[PDB]
RNA sequence: GUGGGAGAGGGUGGUGGAAUUCCCGGAGUAGCGGUGAAAUGCGCAGAUACCGGGAGGAACGCCGAUGGCGAAGGCAGCCACCUGGUCCACCCGUGACGCUGAGGCGCGAAAGCGUGGGGAGCAAACCGGAUUAGAUACCCGGGUAGUCCACGCCCUAAACGAUGCGCGCUAGGUCUCUGGGUCUCCUGGGGGCCGAAGCUAACGCGUUAAGCGCGCCGCCUGGGGAGUACGGCCGCAAGGC
RNA sequence: CUUUCU
């Protein structure tokens, strides 16, 4: 729609589902995808193989626009993950680079009890 | 399973306490900003101690960083 | 913070001769610059425990020397004071 | 009284005018602070680790001096008021610790 | 005393970056979330994911330890100031000035209480969604007190080494923190492990004694009834001794 | 998932 070949793809992997957010340049996104976007109801959006079908939704969608290069940005770590990076690869889209930026707290907020318990 | 060099090894004097000179400081931070352990910064209890409170110190005033990102994958 | 010479012209001030550092006054002389120091730090502040039980320690340590003063020389007692302050 | 490190980065797109205009302050402010000045060194311009202020870069200043003890915070609070005064981090001035050598 | 040393010891002021939340702008669209699987819930008044700006509270990744400091409770981003303890060297000064300690006074984690302030996140109670035979629970979505600050109070604890304090005496080996020295080692203070003799019901302990001794304090005397009742003292109350 | 009693 206004062509801009090369961007980011920000893969959000975890243990409940992935989602990609194909961005332009400098952050504004594209196009996105996600396991829930594809067919996968609930407890599998997280599944690996969802995680590629996204992440392959997500490119296509994106080449449309243009694109056909981008620098990968990995975030959490959930499964599926690494398989999405491979998927992009897969892609029509060129895999410019990959980077895992998960943030981490230099410790601010008590975790839920769900992640507590932990030290 | 750490079997290389130090970043002390590879390297000569240096003032520990000095927390500009980020050429050599920034020899001490792993591929991100982090600390590097004693376990391959090559320093000792007392050493490793004092570089880690100058790097902290050098960080502030943003000679150094506190963290960075991960290439490669 | 005590200075060198800050003790030094305390500790001169009361040897029972040159080079008297040891002696009981010049003890409960040093130990009496300490205190009323520990005194004001803790008029602040209020709330720094752990260096009240430091004060606790020297006023004991004090007095423990003082009294051994007035079981020896109670002149040198009875001086000791008036010419610090103690008791007052 | 005692050494002291006045470690002070400012704005770096100041004007040579502006430029010498914070540091006549940072000046008159150690003055105000019988804070007396030895060697200093003034290499201005570097890179960042972290954007500071929104901006890439910094100006760097470094004043070794001696001032009283009883002031050295109030030198600080001074100091950081200006807006081009972005970082002021002074340091009781250690010997050297001296590693591998 | 003089000269040196290491430390997350304490109090006050300031300050840094990561993250969460909310708000504002941008870009973007159909879900997100959560689970054993789900649902409650949130999203077209545009959420989730993404970039930028701001606000705020609380906590300080790596260093980090198997480490250090404190009498204990405890204490870790960084800077300054104020202040406690402590170790080594020199043998310089006083000249038994010592040890212990009923009572007293002070301190004392968490929760809790009072007045005021704060409130991002988390979360008793509670409001719901699941599971189940039920589920006043565990799981999931919300959520108030509280958690944070100040000042005052409460004083408990698996407040643990389940081991009172001090001093002297009794093989070594090994690892480590911190000081001194004639520094492939000697010596001093601290932390661990293994072990002589010896001790111990055993397990274990073993120069950091649970060994051999002296001094002082505290405490025990079968279980339940019971840390209850009564009385007294303390506390605003809860409740404590 | 939970998953009592004899
Ligand atoms: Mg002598
Ligand atoms: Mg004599
Ligand atoms: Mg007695
Ligand atoms: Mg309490
Ligand atoms: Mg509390
Ligand atoms: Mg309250
Ligand atoms: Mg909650
Ligand atoms: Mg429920
Ligand atoms: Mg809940
Ligand atoms: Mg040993
Ligand atoms: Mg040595
Ligand atoms: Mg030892
Ligand atoms: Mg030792
Ligand atoms: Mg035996
Ligand atoms: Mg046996
Ligand atoms: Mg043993
Ligand atoms: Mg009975
Ligand atoms: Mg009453």
């Amino acid at each position: 729609k206004r062509q801009v070949a090369s961007g980011r793809a920000y893969i959000h992997a975890s243990y409940n589902n992935t989602i990609v957010t194909i961005t332009d340049p400098d952050g504004n996104p594209i196009t996105w995808s996600s396991g829930g976007v594809i067919g996968y109801k609930g407890s599998r959006k997280g599944t690996p193989y969802a995680a590629q079908l996204a992440a392959l939704d997500a490119a296509k969608k994106a080449m449309a626009y243009g694109m056909q290069s981008v620098d990968v940005i990995v975030r959490g770590t959930g499964a599926g993950r690494e398989q999405a990076i491979r998927a992009l690869q897969a892609s029509g889209l060129q895999v410019k680079s990959i980077v895992d930026d998960t943030p981490v707290p230099h410790n601010g907020c008590r975790p839920k009890k769900k992640f507590r318990k932990a030290s | 399973p750490s079997r290389k060099a130090k970043v002390k090894a590879t390297l000569g004097e240096f003032d520990l306490r000095d927390y500009r000179n980020v050429e050599v400081l920034k020899r001490f931070l792993s591929e991100t900003g982090k600390i590097l352990p004693r376990r391959r910064t090559g320093l000792s209890g007392k050493e490793q101690r004092i570089l880690a409170k100058t790097i902290k110190r050098a960080r502030i005033l943003g000679l150094l960083p506190f963290t960075e990102k991960l290439v490669r994958k | 913070p005590i200075t060198k010479e800050e003790k030094q012209k305390v500790i001169q001030e009361f040897a029972r001769f040159p080079g008297d550092t040891g002696s009981t006054e010049v003890q409960v002389a040093l130990l009496t610059l300490r205190i009323n120091r520990l005194s004001e730090h803790l008029k602040v502040h209020k709330k720094d425990h752990h260096s009240h039980r430091g004060l606790l320690m020297m006023v004991g340590q004090r007095r423990r020397l003082l009294r051994y003063l007035q079981r020896e020389d109670p002149e040198r007692y009875r001086a000791l004071i008036e010419k610090l302050g103690i008791r007052g | 009284m005692r050494r002291y490190e006045v470690n002070i980065v400012l704005n770096p797109n100041l004007d040579q005018s502006q430029l010498a205009l914070e540091k006549e302050i940072i000046q008159r402010a150690l003055e105000n602070y019988g804070a007396r000045v030895e060697k200093v060194e003034e290499l201005g311009l570097r890179r960042l680790a972290y954007p500071i202020a929104k901006d890439p870069q910094g100006y760097f200043l470094w004043y070794q001096v001696e001032m009283p003890e009883d002031r050295v915070n109030d030198l600080a609070r001074e100091l950081r008021i200006r807006d081009n005064v972005r970082r002021v981090m002074v340091v009781k001035s250690q010997e050297p610790f001296l590693a591998n050598a």
